């Protein structure tokens, strides 16, 4: 489930990114790496899902 | 399908019934079978006379359903009878004519009803509703389909 | 040979392109000239007079509708033997049948019995019957529409 | 002989399966339960291929149906589709409640030759 | 280019503006009609040959 | 025809016509472009010329007005060479302006070229010149057909107008 | 060229979403009659 | 509806109808074979009235 | 509503896992004709281990 | 023009490829056969009796190709029953007539008093040989095919053997195991298949047969050893003078005598000539062009 | 009775053999017994259970263990060869689409494309199923011959008598990947088509791409080994075959080069953008995973013991779990 | 002149097919990633590079 989410996701990011739609959830630009929106996303969707599995 | 290739499987090509027929019934299990029911078939000719309504019935709903839609028209030359090709009961064009005084859009009865009426949407529909015949033509309240 | 190094250089090639979009930004300010008082943009070898990125896009659009609907819309315009075949066959039908038909009187058994009665309400045929030939398999086809299937 | 009740589990699919194995070949099992077991088998079959083949016609005329026949690809790919597991479903599902239904029965059967349902005194 | 240099010169053709070769200029361009022929012959001998038989 | 073959007559013409144009009815709006679009321009006018520009920014203008004092065929010849090629960017819809106050001389150029996919004459009160010298040109457009005439109000919406005056050249144009 | 773009498929899964509001409005729209 | 209903109704008639005559094989092993017969049943009355 | 519901949480995976025989931790207490399901029972437990 | 010399060319390289095929095919045909000879000049015949009667030893090894064309001695007890598939005996037409042998039996009747089983036959099916047309009555359902084994010398032979179960005692005490066994030699045959071209066709509905259909024989005939009667089907022979002169139906197989292959090197060669001669007119008619 | 179930009767009848157990249905054909035991309904449904998979390890050893008859094969691509046929074709046309004015009649540069191209001719003759006379030829060419020539070989003997197979047999190929890639049905037919390219060519334009077909026919014998053998490198084989990919590519763009069909002449063949030689990948290596080609000759020793495994798998399904072993037996 | 008019109504615009549709669906440009398209040094790194080359098609 968490894997099938996680691609779900991604694919829908770049997606949605290669049609400009992207969610400003996150800062745009983040403070100190300066990472984009879009990696900063995709880092907390790999990392979200397997959490809440380890969680429960 | 769901009227005949269903049932005549699920009648003729087996001996277990459905779980449908035992769910309520609590009585011993047993199979069935096709060859020591109804010897006075009576059912047979009821089958065959309620599958024949049916098979008419919806035919003639879906050519109802169907023949109140505008399909394509024309205006005559004098503007008088306007010819128009609506949906057949075969899926064909089936024409007819219209007089120009007969056609009119009027309020609904209930003028409450005004703001949840189809034609309040840009791209809507219009009944034209022909009052000699009492019969309507559905157009689409559309830019693109009129002439 | 020259195919196999094509195949070989094909991962090469793309990681050039890859390489060369990384160190690359989508920005070179290279097109827009204002020539005279319109500004216009390079297009292709040629320019193009730019309102709104709205109507460059449209533009776009049109011309590669243009472009994808070039050959379909180019349909050979004589290819009509069908037709001409199908127009020959209904004339020919409509030419049989106005040989089959050339001297007969409007008025039949019915239309004369028409004149003996008094269903002024009905009235007596006074035209040519060529024009409305098997109107009765018309009616027994829409009565059968219900009630073959 | 399984739990009975609504807080209890409902019959896995591997368990249904390791329990119609025990009834086909078990030396304690009676010669009737064996035989409606077999038979159940047997014709069980027919339906899900039935169905199976069934979406597989169906689902070809619907790929060329009149506002089938002028879709975009995928769509009318789908469209297509539709009918084929439908009907494929059906027919695996009638198959399976068959046999399951008639594998029940069996046990229920089986359970009465041994007398292992309780209140169940003759 | 290549589909605008084959449209040129199809549109030319199709236009009436066909090649100045040499003062030799083909001012007509047309086909002829070919009709199924061999496939009647055989129908027609199957049909004999069935007749006969 | 009889009143009873009609349907089975049209029935067949539109079963038999998908053997010329396949999926004809799943690209009928989109035949319904010109394959190689030439235009005739008539008329003079503020709105008159932004009407053009709106209608014709895709497509590519030709001086006729320049052309002048020429000798007929001359022109004719000129005018279908510049509208029988496609430029570099696959842009092949061009409309001729200012032409050709001829009737004789607009003949000449649809025997060269096969009629012009589009005739427009601009009815506009603000244009005051142009029927002084197209009449004859305006009459050959009419009888053979091709002649659109949009007639716009010197005030108004130029937008309104310029959907207007696509729409009519969009079911105006001529195959 | 681009394939299946997300974009393009929400806009088709929207229309078609939108597609039966005008036969269902017009199957649902009060009449001129009122037969008391 | 009313059809899909018809057809459910029917089905419960013909298993209820079909539940009073039991008709079963049995093997004969005297003849290694298995034959279909039929016979009466005893059931609740509460049943056969429901 | 408001206050610890009991949990309905349960295993879902292994054969027979429901099936349980007679022990020290079932007292023995069952059915009297029983004996023949934890037979059953414990051969099943063996082919499915 | 065109057409027709690349049509021409095509027939030409797809006959000469179907030559080349069948002349290879031709060619190993004659080794292959050449080697069968050889070998069923030896006649040496495998023991077909316990452990290996019970499961056949190709059948055992489902490796019947290999023990293909070998010849074996094995005992059985033949069945009533006789099918014949009608096929030409020496350019004659006739019926290829197969029996059933009971080569082993097993009892498992535990209460062999209480109830009388039949006992349960390990079988396998042995082409009697070949019959003409005109003797079609001759045939006799159950006829005795050779005289039987003599009795076994060994005292302790006469039950039961260990594997095979057939008790070779003429009298035997238990008569409802009472048997009289038949011992012969014969090759090995593997089983036909039905080609629409071969003209090995059956109308099992009319009762006509031409392919040997091992599955159809058994459920024909009710033989217990299902698969293993199909996995092969042996056409008995008989060392010379087969059925020298009498009314002998069906006359058995001699060691020159039994059937050929229908895939013979024969017709590989027949086919390799006629692609060849296709493949020569149309390279020729292509020069021609 | 006498006018319609005379002729209705047998498309029943075919209904019902392809959804029961026709076997099984022979195995209660003959009611009754001659003597020995075994013979009951009960024994031949008990028979009948095993015999399913019996009866296909015993096809799948006649398929190895024996001579190669087509139908077999057939058997084998059945949905190669009837349902996914056409998919053939438009694989072709996708290979082809790098140089065709698809672009130009509504065609995008996709997959999507180029099934709108194919759909644009229908599903009939001119449609989908387009040249699939011509593919099903070639399909009993090649490929048959090769087996035929090397029933259980190595790799390496494979993929010479398939490279001399398909060298033999290029014609027939260049010819369907002509029809395929005519899109204005400008040929009438096999014939006309090879009668037009013969007299406006020359023969040897029959063989454009028969070496890079020759190395993507190892590619995918290679794949096919280790796909049959199970090895867990099948996915390696499969990446490989993908690096190799773009000489089908070129192939099928070669054998259409300088026709009225292409907008571009041969030496264009060798300035396409390198972003079109993995232009139906995708297609491909779906068509080739999904829809595989299986030639059981050739199948590998680990292929033969993995059915085996599986049958024994389905053999043990028939016992009894709750069993109790006993200490006399 | 209806075969000319593909028996449909001249001076109407009419409703675009589906595939019709469909072309002028998959015919638009790719929207890429305009703000990665900036001359921000913050865009100037290298995981941003990589964004916008692969946001950006």
């Amino acid at each position: 489930n968490s894997l099938l989410f996680t691609a779900v996701s991604w694919f829908s990011i770049y997606q949605f990114a290669r049609k400009g739609a992207v969610l400003p959830v996150l800062r745009e630009y983040g403070r100190y790496f300066g990472t984009h929106r879009l990696f900063r996303q995709y880092l907390h969707t790999l990392v979200l899902p397997l959490l809440y599995t380890e969680y429960a | 399908w769901c009227a005949y290739f269903v049932p005549y499987n699920i009648f003729f090509k087996t001996h277990m019934p459905l779980e449908h027929a035992y769910d309520n019934l609590f009585f011993p299990y047993f199979q069935h079978t096709h060859f020591l029911w109804d010897n006075n078939a009576l059912h047979i000719p009821t089958v065959g006379g309620v599958a024949i309504y049916a098979t008419y019935i919806a035919l003639s709903y879906i050519n109802n359903i169907w023949k109140d839609y505008v399909v394509r028209a024309q205006f005559s030359k004098d503007k008088e009878l306007l010819f128009v090709t609506r949906v057949s009961p075969f899926g064909t064009t089936e024409e007819e004519v219209y007089e120009v005084a007969h056609l009119e859009h009027l309020p609904p009865s209930v003028r409450s009803g005004v703001k949840d009426l189809s034609a309040q949407d840009a791209d809507g529909l219009v009944d034209v509703t022909c009052m000699s015949s009492q019969r309507s033509l559905v157009f689409y309240k559309g830019d693109q389909y009129w002439n | 040979f020259e195919s196999l190094n094509t195949v070989l250089m094909a991962p090469i090639y793309s990681f050039l392109e890859f390489k060369l979009k990384l160190s690359s930004t989508k920005i070179n300010t290279n097109h827009y000239y204002v020539i005279n008082g319109k500004l216009y943009i390079t297009y292709n070898d040629s320019f193009k007079l730019f309102t709104t990125i709205n109507d460059y896009f449209n533009d776009l659009n049109e011309l590669s509708n243009t472009k994808l609907f070039f050959l379909y819309r180019s349909f050979n315009i004589y290819n009509i033997k069908l037709n001409s075949l199908v127009d020959f066959v209904f004339l020919k039908l409509i030419l049989f049948i106005h040989l089959l038909y050339l001297k007969s009187t409007n008025y039949n058994r019915f239309d004369y019995r028409l004149k003996q009665t008094d269903w002024g309400f009905y009235i007596n045929n006074n035209s040519n019957y060529i024009q409305n030939i098997f109107s009765g398999l018309k009616y027994i086809w829409r009565g059968l529409r219900f009630w073959i299937i | 002989m399984e739990p009975f009740g609504t807080d209890e589990r409902n019959w896995t699919h591997e368990e249904k399966d390791i329990i119609t194995r025990f009834l086909k070949y078990d030396k304690h099992v009676n010669l009737k339960t064996a035989e409606m077991v077999y038979s159940a088998e047997v014709e069980s079959a027919y339906f899900g291929k039935a169905g199976a083949l069934a979406g597989g016609v169906i689902s070809a005329l619907f790929f060329n149906f009149p506002i089938v026949r002028n879709l975009p690809i995928i769509r009318r790919s789908v469209i297509g589709v539709l009918p084929f597991l439908y009907c494929y479903t059906w027919g695996k599902n009638t198959q399976e409640e068959l046999r399951w239904l008639k594998t029940f029965a069996a046990y229920q059967r089986f359970v009465v030759y041994h007398g292992q349902h309780c209140k169940l005194w003759v | 280019l290549a589909f605008i240099k084959e449209a040129n010169e199809m549109i030319q053709q199709n236009t009436g503006n066909l090649p100045w070769d040499g003062g030799k200029k083909k001012i007509f361009q047309g086909q002829a009609n070919k009709y199924l022929e061999t496939p009647y012959y055989l129908l027609a001998a199957l049909s004999g040959l069935g007749l006969l038989y | 025809m009889n009143n009873t073959f009609k349907f089975l007559h049209q029935v067949i013409s539109k079963l038999t016509l998908k053997a010329q144009v396949p999926n004809y009815g799943q690209y009928s709006h989109s035949l319904k472009r010109p394959i190689n679009p030439k235009v005739v321009v008539f008329g003079n006018s503020s709105r008159a010329y932004e009407l053009i520009s709106s209608q014709f920014r895709n497509f590519n203008h030709v001086n006729g007005l320049e052309l002048k004092g020429q000798e007929d065929n001359i022109q004719a010849n000129k005018v279908a060479q510049s509208v029988l090629s496609i430029n570099d960017g696959f842009q092949d819809g061009y409309y001729i302006t200012d032409f050709p106050q001829n009737s004789k001389q607009a003949e000449r150029l649809d025997l060269i070229t096969d009629g012009v996919n589009l005739a427009l004459y601009i009815k506009d009160p603000s244009d005051k010149v142009t029927v002084t010298r197209q009449q004859e040109a305006i009459d050959y457009y009419r009888k053979t057909g091709a002649l659109v005439e949009f007639e716009v109000d010197p005030r108004g919406d130029l937008e309104e107008q310029v959907k207007q005056l696509s729409n009519q050249v969009l079911n105006g144009y001529k195959h | 060229s681009k394939g299946f773009n997300l974009a393009n498929a929400v806009n088709t899964v929207k229309s078609t979403l939108n597609a039966p509001i005008k036969h269902i409005k017009r199957n649902i729209e009060p009449t001129g009659s009122n037969y008391s | 509806l009313l059809l899909y209903i018809l057809w459910l109704e029917f089905y419960q008639f013909y298993h209820i109808l079909s539940f009073y005559g039991n008709i079963n094989w049995a093997f004969d092993y005297d003849e290694y074979i298995w034959t279909l017969e039929l016979d009466t049943r005893r059931t609740r009355l509460a049943n056969n009235y429901i | 509503l408001f206050d610890f519901n009991p949990s309905s949480i349960k295993f879902e995976k292994y054969p027979f896992y429901y099936w349980i025989n007679s022990s020290q931790l079932t007292e023995f207490n069952q059915y009297r004709k029983f004996v023949i399901r934890d037979s059953i029972i414990y051969s099943l437990n063996n082919y499915i281990i | 023009n065109v057409t027709g010399k690349v049509a021409l060319a095509t027939l030409g390289a797809l006959t000469g490829y179907g030559a080349f095929y069948h002349y290879n095919q031709y060619l190993n045909l004659s080794a292959r056969w050449q080697q069968i000879q050889e070998n069923i000049a030896k006649d040496q015949p495998f023991d077909v009796d316990g452990f290996d009667a019970k499961v056949y030893p190709w059948v055992r090894e489902n490796n019947v190709n290999d023990w293909e064309y070998k010849l074996v001695k094995m005992r059985g007890y033949f069945k009533d029953q006789r099918f014949f598939v009608r096929r030409k005996r020496d350019g004659k037409e006739g019926f290829l007539v197969f029996a059933p042998f009971v080569t082993a039996v097993e009892r498992v009747n535990h209460r062999l008093k209480q109830k009388d089983l039949l006992p349960v036959e390990y079988s396998v099916f042995v082409n009697l040989g070949w019959v003409p047309v005109e003797n079609k009555k001759d045939v006799e359902l159950g006829g005795e095919v050779c005289p039987p084994m003599d009795a076994p010398t060994d005292s302790t032979l006469f039950v039961n053997d260990t594997f095979t179960g057939f008790n070779p005692d003429p009298a035997n005490p238990e008569d409802t195991e009472q048997v009289t066994l038949t011992e012969i030699t014969g090759i090995v045959r593997r089983g036909e298949q039905q080609d629409i071209l071969a003209r090995r066709r059956n109308w099992n509905k009319e009762g006509i047969y031409n392919w040997v259909d091992l599955d159809y024989m058994g459920k024909i005939f009710r033989l217990f050893n299902l698969d293993a009667i199909n996995t092969a089907y042996i056409e008995r022979v008989v060392p010379s003078f087969e059925e020298g002169e009498e009314g002998l139906y069906p006359i058995p197989a001699t060691k020159d005598t039994f059937e050929r292959p229908l895939n013979t090197p024969e017709r590989h060669s027949t086919f390799f000539n006629f692609y060849a001669a296709t493949s020569a007119l149309s390279f020729i008619s292509m020069l021609l062009l | 009775a006498n006018f319609v179930i005379p002729y209705l009767k047998p498309v029943a009848d075919f209904w019902n053999s392809l959804c029961i157990d026709q076997h099984q249905d022979s195995l209660f054909q003959f009611k009754g017994q001659t003597g020995s035991l075994g013979t009951d309904w009960t024994s031949k449904y008990l028979r009948s259970e095993q015999d399913v998979y019996n009866h296909k390890y015993l096809q799948y050893h006649k398929r190895v263990h024996e001579a190669p008859e087509l139908t077999d094969v057939i058997s084998d691509n059945v949905y190669r060869l009837t349902l996914f046929a056409g998919v053939e074709r438009v694989l072709s046309v996708r290979q082809a689409q790098a140089i065709l004015k698809t672009q130009f009649a509504g065609a995008t540069e996709n997959i999507s494309g180029a099934f709108q191209t194919v759909l644009n001719g229908g599903i009939f003759r001119r449609g989908y199923f387009r040249g699939a006379l011509l593919n099903l030829l070639q399909f009993c060419g090649a490929p048959y011959q090769s087996l035929i020539w090397s029933r259980n070989s190595g790799i390496t003997n494979q993929v010479i008598v398939s490279s001399i197979f398909e060298a033999f047999f290029y014609p027939l190929d260049t010819v369907k990947t002509l029809i395929y890639n005519d899109v204005q049905g400008k040929y009438k037919g096999a014939f006309h088509c090879a009668s037009q390219v013969v007299q406006n060519a020359g023969w040897s334009r029959l063989y454009a791409g028969i070496f890079q077909k020759l190395i993507f026919n190892s590619a995918l014998i290679f794949h096919l080994n280790q796909v049959w053998d199970g090895s867990s490198q099948q996915w390696a084989s499969l990446a490989l075959v993908a690096a190799a990919y773009p000489l089908l590519v070129l192939k099928t763009r070669f054998q259409v080069a300088g026709t009225p069909l292409a907008l571009a002449t041969s030496n264009e063949v060798l300035k396409v953008n390198r972003k079109t030689l993995y232009a139906g990948l995708v297609p491909y290596l779906i068509f080739n995973t999904l829809f595989a080609y299986e030639f059981a000759a050739w199948h590998s020793s680990t292929a033969q013991e993995r059915v085996i495994g599986g049958l024994q798998n389905a053999m043990k399904q028939f016992s009894s779990p709750a069993a109790e072993q006993v200490w006399s037996s | 002149a209806h075969r000319s008019n593909l028996y449909q109504s001249k001076d109407i615009v009419g409703e675009k097919s589906f595939h019709e549709k469909h072309l002028e669906q998959q015919t638009a440009p790719y929207s890429g990633v305009k703000s990665l398209e900036e001359p921000v040094s913050q865009n100037k790194s290298f995981i941003n590079s990589l964004m916008r080359a692969i946001h950006n098609h």
